[PDB]
């Protein structure tokens, strides 16, 4: 009934994806014929990754641990507990009391907000993500070429015939559309 | 010693016309003055096979003539005997108990009053009226009479008298022939 | 309660030198001569050890050893108890299969083993079997003794033996003796 | 048909309370105190045995004083007219009639209870028609093994079994 | 209503739908059906094909005592009750018999004398006229008459009608008027051909008309207290006997008819045995008939009965035409050719009602011209009607008995009966003589 | 829950020596005093697999151990149950209701008298002589005992115990190698 | 004759998309949720294998209940009448029939999807005749490896190859 353009979040390639919604719930997913990356076809996770958002076990309320068991508790007093805990640990031992683990499966605004609210609120350089375990690659490429990321663009590798040199071949089952 | 034959129904060719039970009643009760004509029947109609209809169609149910028959084993009087190729109940030694009903899983036997010489039969000492004698009724495969009358009366020939020995041989031959033609 | 638990999903394993109403309702009847239940339980432990159905987490986290009982149960084999007791050997395997893959198992015993001279070894072996299967401290599983009188348990929490004081305290300890001297009276 | 009561042997613990409940309930009304439900130990199973009310009733055909008669939906022994001619005992196939004699009781808990608490005519389960409540033997069983059956329940069970068989045969193969 | 289907006993086997020619049975492959009573021809073959019989050992249905009131049957029959039931009229007959102020007369059809013998454990098709008449006089019936008198009357009338219509032919392919279900069907679906069918009445109606106005003159009974009941083997004459145009001399000719099974129920209720009773003869003034009127029960006998006098009406010379074996059968349509009076006639006889539709078309009738056609809705004639008893599921025994009865009598042509001659010389004068048009002729004008 | 195995014949390497049935009969009847010696056999012989011979050779046929087994479903008493991996009949509760012989299309079930402790087993109340108890015999894949005995007794090594999962993988790999070598 | 589907192994990444689509379309239709197209790994190349619709089947000749039949232009299993007699699994040369059992699934991404989401009978490729669109496997493939061959495409390919061969032989050397 209604179609919303979105980028598939399951891997790093990025693809156009119409989330066919009906009665406020997702009923299907469709490919974009005019996208320059996927060209109108997706892998398994694009076609059948929408059955993850409305499981009957989705977390629907805040809970806190009082005596070793979680209890359904509203938002404001939980925020009170968080605020007073951070205040007391900062008063006791300073701003080095936490290390921030920002997700690699969240939008860039999430990471920016997490960094600012860990640096412009309490103030520490303790931010990390679990995607470091490609860490030497960005260090090496910066020291060699001065570039810390990708150099070329994906759809150009199929516009005309080239020579493709693969190191540690697992692209056939890690990015099922780049190998396409 | 040979396996007891029995009749079986074909549900795909049954319309529930109830013309098979009437023939059975008319063929067993010749001692009660029935002359192949309604009007001479002066007794309640009592068949031996019972029609039943469910949402997946209809068919009759009759005695399967079980080899290790529970209805015979339960009866302490021993009224049920295997007289020929069919297992038959005796209407002279039945004490009318109902433990015979609790055994048969197919439910092809029913306790009903006995009728002889066109009249009800009456006991000697009960109560001020006399309580009629009541016997078990079940299919006896018409062993005293000729061929079964449920078959040869069904218009669609849904009922067939099956012998459980030749069928196994035929199925074995068919399975062998089907397996040889391919592998 | 035992027969009501047979909601088409229960499993009864009964061992009895005599014949009662319980053995006639059980699929497995491990009839054993009196005084020969020690080799039966030793073979039980040996079989459940051999099949590798031991919950190693519980014995590793709470118990002090595992090889101590294995040293004593490997001497007795299913065949050894087969000609020791004169009972079929496939029944032991079936009982082990029903006891092992299940989650909760409750063990009961009546006055027959309690009125025996060598009942200490029997109850020790039963406790060892309950420990090795990991069926302790869980709802629906554990050692379940039976008492022959109404108030035996209330004759153990309070002093009714010449070596006990109310509160599961021993009179041989002088600390418990001096614990109640004036509030008790004389 | 007549009403009777059966006990499936799958849930009979031999707890001896149905027999005592049958005995004392009959005692308190003024009838013969001796019980009318019996316990039999067999090689395979323990099941109580009782008077399945024979719808043809071989009992009344041999009684010479005409002391057995059908009342309501049950068979009544009429203890005021029985004389002790042990002829109904020879004709009862199930052996559900015993006689009011102290030696007829076997050594069990019930005999001990009756001895600590403290005419010969035939006694028989009369289905407890003198009590507005149902049988005392069915509502005192700790496992509810006993159950009463009438004509309607018999017809319902027969129809249920027949329908289940037909549905199975249709579902699998004609 | 007359033909019904009980909804507590019908099982939807659709067997009775495969025998009635009109297809008035409406329903599904399952579930109880219902009779379209506005188009049904009341043939009755949907009754004898029924085999649902629900017994009285269960209380889920009506208690089997009120059922005997709905069906109209007697309360002392204790026979099995089926689903497709006829309507019963035995109780009213019994109540009329209780009143001793009614000069009671009864009629016998030429298929009851053979049918009734099977209702008391005898051989199928045993010709019993004497036992039947003795039992009828023992049933407190004051007079017993035979409907074959009216059969001879309608044979003479139809022969004169055919001789009149063969000259200056107007709608010459004329049909017989002896089966009222045929008349009902013709008026139901093909109204434009109803003048083809002859204006001669059924034998029972002529017999009743003669009883009411001529039988009251030979006796000393006023024509106001006479109670006339006709025993017909047919679930078909009740509709014939209650038309608004079906009365003469002021009153109804036939009050209400009863089939063979109702007569058997009355016989058993009175507690009179059948085998012990001796033989007797019917009343002479209106019970003397010939063998030509005896063969109407079988199919096609009307043809021989009509021809045996039509030959003498045309050729005026007595030449033997007693027996023909080329028109006797049991199914379908049968054809023959007859050479009489330098005239050739193509004759057809039809057993059934569907088997007239091919020869009733305005195009097919023109290509054959069908000089004389005889029709019976029930298969194999009235010996297989609705009044004949059930057979627990035969026909040839009854027709052979009827033919043997025809061959036994010394009178064969339907012209030598002295009773008919006396009736014509005393009361009616000549056929088509401005008296039969009021008593023996009807106009088929429902225009349905 | 996984697929159940079933033994299958091989018509190319079968002769008709009937030396595979005798091993089955000798291994199942250890309680009837058999000592792997002709002469100690005091009971009639009953095998489980049946040899059938036709124009296109001969082979034995037996139970294929169906998952949605018709025989298990039609059995009202509940004798046939999927106790282990294979499907097995129970000899205690069978009453001889011959519906099994109308269910299995291969015909691997046969009704024969029971023999326990070397003697025929009789019933309680039937006919005046007694009558033997009739039980359904079919392959139980030697679940109570060890590996199948029809195999290891075939001289030509024709019978094979096939698991329907590994065979599918082998056929798939054969087809893939056959097709991929040509493109 | 019959229509079927073929996958050249040149452009098959083993991405498990066609298998999951074939499973889930049949699940949402109301049939068995198991895939009917098996991915096989070999020493040289990976190719999906499905039911090449045999014009003599070797399948309907071994079915004892007569469940397998030719409908339209395909071979249809008619799951309702199938009983589980593993006979067609013996007579399939390519091994295109598997049975609806949880253990029949190999460990892969599809198993993880089907276990994070949440009768035994033989399932076979029915060519998706119930869907107005074409086959799901040929439509969801990222590289369009699979292709559906008709009765006329075979004739066109045969004629094209034959004409190319004749023209080449004529042009080069007679
Ligand atoms: N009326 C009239 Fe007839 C006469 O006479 C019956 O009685 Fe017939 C019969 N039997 C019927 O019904 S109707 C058709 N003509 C042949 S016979
Ligand atoms: S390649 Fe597949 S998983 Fe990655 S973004 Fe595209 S559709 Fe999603
Ligand atoms: S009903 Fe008759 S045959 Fe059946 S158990 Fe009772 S006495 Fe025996
Ligand atoms: S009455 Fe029932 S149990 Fe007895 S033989 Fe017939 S079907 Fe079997
Ligand atoms: S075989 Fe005979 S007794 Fe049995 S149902 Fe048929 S007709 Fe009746
Ligand atoms: S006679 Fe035949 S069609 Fe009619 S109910 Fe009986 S079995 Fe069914
Ligand atoms: S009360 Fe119930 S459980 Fe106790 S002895 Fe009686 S029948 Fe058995
Ligand atoms: S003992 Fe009593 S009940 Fe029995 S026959 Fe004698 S008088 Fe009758
Ligand atoms: S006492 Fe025995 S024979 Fe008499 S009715 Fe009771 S059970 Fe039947
Ligand atoms: S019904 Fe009454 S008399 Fe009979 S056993 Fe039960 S309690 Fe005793
Ligand atoms: S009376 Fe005749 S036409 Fe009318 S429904 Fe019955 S069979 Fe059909
Ligand atoms: S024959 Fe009787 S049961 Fe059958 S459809 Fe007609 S009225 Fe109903
Ligand atoms: S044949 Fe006789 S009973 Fe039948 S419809 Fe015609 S006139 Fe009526
Ligand atoms: S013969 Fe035995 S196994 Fe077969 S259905 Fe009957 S009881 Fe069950
Ligand atoms: S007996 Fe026949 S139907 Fe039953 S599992 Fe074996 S092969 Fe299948
Ligand atoms: S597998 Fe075992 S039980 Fe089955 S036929 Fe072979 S030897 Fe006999
Ligand atoms: S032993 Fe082998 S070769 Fe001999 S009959 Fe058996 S299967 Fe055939
Ligand atoms: S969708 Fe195409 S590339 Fe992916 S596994 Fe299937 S055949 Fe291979
Ligand atoms: S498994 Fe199904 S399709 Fe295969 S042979 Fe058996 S019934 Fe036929
Ligand atoms: S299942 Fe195999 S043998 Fe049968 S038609 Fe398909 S490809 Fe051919
Ligand atoms: S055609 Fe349909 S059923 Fe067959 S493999 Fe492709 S998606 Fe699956």
């Amino acid at each position: 009934q209604e179609k919303v353009l979105t980028t598939c979040p399951y891997c790093g390639t990025g693809c156009g994806l119409y989330l066919k919604v009906e009665n406020e719930k997702i009923v299907g997913v469709e490919p974009d014929k005019l996208h320059p990356v996927n060209q109108g076809e997706l892998c398994i996770k694009g076609y059948y990754g929408y059955k993850y958002v409305h499981d009957p076990r989705r977390l629907t309320s805040p809970l806190i641990k009082k005596n070793g068991k979680f209890v359904p508790v509203s938002w404001d007093e939980a925020l009170n507990f968080i605020a007073n805990g951070l205040k007391k640990i900062k008063s006791e031992y300073g701003s080095d009391a936490f290390a921030m683990f920002c997700s690699a499966r969240a939008t860039n605004e999430d990471n920016y907000a997490a960094q600012k609210f860990a640096r412009a609120v309490i103030g520490i350089n303790n931010v990390d993500h679990c995607a470091r375990l490609h860490a030497p690659t960005v260090a090496g490429l910066a020291m060699t070429l001065g570039s810390g990321a990708m150099t070329n663009s994906i759809p150009e590798i199929s516009t005309y015939s080239d020579v493709i040199f693969i190191i540690g071949s697992n692209t056939a089952e890690c990015h099922p559309l780049i190998a396409a | 010693t040979q396996l007891n034959p029995f009749v079986v129904a074909n549900p795909a060719k049954c319309i529930g016309c109830k013309a098979c039970e009437v023939a059975c009643f008319a063929v067993h009760n010749r001692n009660n003055h029935v002359g192949a004509t309604v009007g001479t029947v002066s007794i309640p109609v009592i068949p031996r096979l019972h029609l039943i209809k469910t949402e997946h169609g209809t068919m009759p149910i009759q005695c399967r003539h079980c080899e290790d028959a529970p209805c015979a084993n339960v009866c302490t009087v021993g009224a049920i005997k295997r007289e020929g190729n069919a297992i038959v109940v005796d209407e002279k030694l039945c004490i009318g108990c109902k433990s015979c009903l609790l055994a048969c899983p197919f439910g092809a036997i029913e306790l009903l009053p006995q009728y002889e010489d066109g009249r009800e039969v009456f006991q000697i000492n009960l109560k001020l009226v006399q309580e009629p004698r009541i016997i078990a009724y079940k299919c006896d495969l018409c062993n005293d009479l000729g061929e079964p009358a449920c078959v040869k009366a069904c218009p669609e020939n849904a009922l067939t008298l099956v012998m459980p020995t030749e069928m196994k041989k035929a199925r074995n031959k068919e399975a062998a022939l089907s397996f040889l033609r391919v592998v | 309660h035992v027969i009501k638990a047979k909601e088409r999903g229960a499993k009864l394993i009964v061992a009895d030198p005599r014949m009662n109403a319980m053995v006639h309702k059980a699929d497995i009847w491990l009839r054993v001569p009196s005084g020969y239940n020690i080799p039966l339980i030793n073979g039980m432990i040996h079989i459940i050890i051999k099949e590798g159905l031991v919950k190693t987490d519980f014995v590793k986290n709470h118990a002090v050893g595992f090889e101590e009982m294995a040293k004593a149960v490997e001497k007795y084999t299913p065949e050894y108890v087969e000609e020791l007791t004169g009972i079929p050997k496939k029944d032991l395997i079936k009982a082990a299969r029903f006891y092992g893959q299940a989650q909760a198992a409750a063990i009961l015993y009546s006055m027959g083993v309690t009125q025996f001279s060598h009942g200490t070894g029997n109850v020790v072996s039963l406790a060892n079997l309950a420990v090795i299967t990991g069926n302790l401290g869980r709802p629906g599983a554990g050692i379940c003794p039976l008492r022959g009188q109404n108030n035996v348990q209330g004759a153990c929490d309070v002093g009714a033996l010449p070596n006990v004081l109310p509160g599961y305290l021993d009179v041989t300890k002088e600390q418990n003796r001096e614990r109640f001297e004036k509030v008790w009276g004389v | 048909p007549n009403r009777f009561v059966i006990a499936d042997p799958k849930r009979c613990l031999g707890c001896y309370t149905c027999i005592a409940a049958c005995a004392f309930v009959h005692e308190e009304q003024g009838l013969q105190p001796f019980p009318r439900l019996y316990l039999t130990y067999t090689s395979e199973g323990i099941m109580p045995i009782q008077c399945r009310h024979c719808e043809d009733a071989p009992c009344a055909e041999v009684c010479p004083v005409e002391a057995i008669k059908k009342e309501g939906n049950a068979i009544i022994i009429d203890e005021k007219a029985c004389i002790g001619c042990k002829t109904c005992l020879l004709a009862c196939s199930f052996g559900a009639i015993d006689f009011s004699v102290q030696d007829s009781l076997e050594q069990s808990i019930f005999k001990d209870i009756k001895e600590n608490l403290m005419r010969i005519v035939a006694v028989k389960c009369d289905l407890c028609n003198f009590r507005e409540e149902g049988p005392a033997c069915v509502q005192f069983c700790p496992t509810k093994a006993l159950k009463l059956v009438d004509g309607d329940e018999i017809n319902k069970m027969v129809k249920n079994k027949r329908t289940v068989n037909v549905e199975s045969l249709l579902s699998v193969y004609g | 209503a007359i033909i019904n289907i009980d909804q507590e006993l019908c099982t939807g086997c659709r067997r009775c739908a495969e025998v009635c020619p009109v297809d008035a049975i409406e329903g599904e492959k399952g579930k109880p059906q219902k009779i379209n009573t506005e188009v049904c021809v009341m043939c009755g073959q949907c009754v004898q094909k029924c085999s649902s019989y629900a017994s009285y050992f269960d209380e889920s249905i009506t208690p089997r005592n009120v059922k005997l009131q709905e069906r109209g049957m007697l309360d002392s029959v204790k026979e099995p009750l089926f689903a497709a039931y006829n309507l019963g009229y035995a109780r009213q007959v019994k109540e009329a018999l209780e009143n001793p102020q009614l000069f009671k007369v009864v009629q016998c059809a030429p298929a009851i004398r053979v049918s009734i013998a099977e209702e008391f454990g005898l051989d199928l098709g045993d010709l019993t006229p004497g036992k039947l008449v003795a039992a009828l006089r023992r049933l407190n019936f004051d007079r017993v008459y035979d409907t074959n008198f009216g059969a001879d009357l309608t044979i003479i009338e139809e022969a004169n009608e055919l001789v009149k219509r063969i000259k200056e032919g107007k709608d010459l392919p004329m049909f017989t008027s002896c089966c009222p279900a045929w008349v009902k069907f013709a008026e139901q679906t093909y109204p434009e051909l109803l003048k083809h069918i002859s204006t001669c009445k059924s034998p029972q109606q002529m017999t009743g008309a003669i009883i009411k106005t001529y039988g009251a003159k030979i006796n000393n009974v006023d024509p106001a207290k006479i109670f006339s009941v006709s025993v017909m083997p047919c679930t078909c004459k009740s509709y014939e006997s209650d038309r608004p145009e079906m009365r003469s001399s002021g009153y109804k000719d036939v009050d209400l008819v009863i089939t063979t099974r109702e007569l058997a129920h009355l016989m058993k209720d009175k507690g009179i045995d059948f085998a012990t009773l001796p033989d007797e003869e019917f009343d002479s003034p209106l019970g003397n008939y010939t063998g030509a009127a005896t063969i109407f029960g079988n199919t096609g006998g009307v043809m021989e009965a009509a021809l045996r006098t039509a030959y003498e009406l045309i050729t005026k010379k007595p030449i033997p035409n007693i027996d023909i074996e080329f028109v006797r059968g049991g199914e379908g349509i049968r054809t023959a050719t007859v050479q009489v009076g330098e005239l050739e006639l193509k004759i057809a006889v039809v057993s059934g009602l569907k088997n007239v539709i091919p020869i009733l078309e305005d195009i097919k009738k023109n290509k054959c011209d069908l000089h004389f056609v005889e029709v019976m809705t029930c298969p194999e004639g009235c010996i297989s009607g609705g009044g004949q008893p059930k057979l627990l599921l035969a026909y040839k025994k009854r027709k052979e008995a009827l033919y043997k009865h025809d061959a036994e009598l010394e009178l064969r042509k339907s012209h030598e009966n002295p009773a008919i001659k006396k009736l014509y010389e005393e009361f009616l004068g000549e056929p088509l003589g401005k008296q039969s048009h009021h008593l023996l002729h009807t106009k088929y004008t429902p225009r349905k």
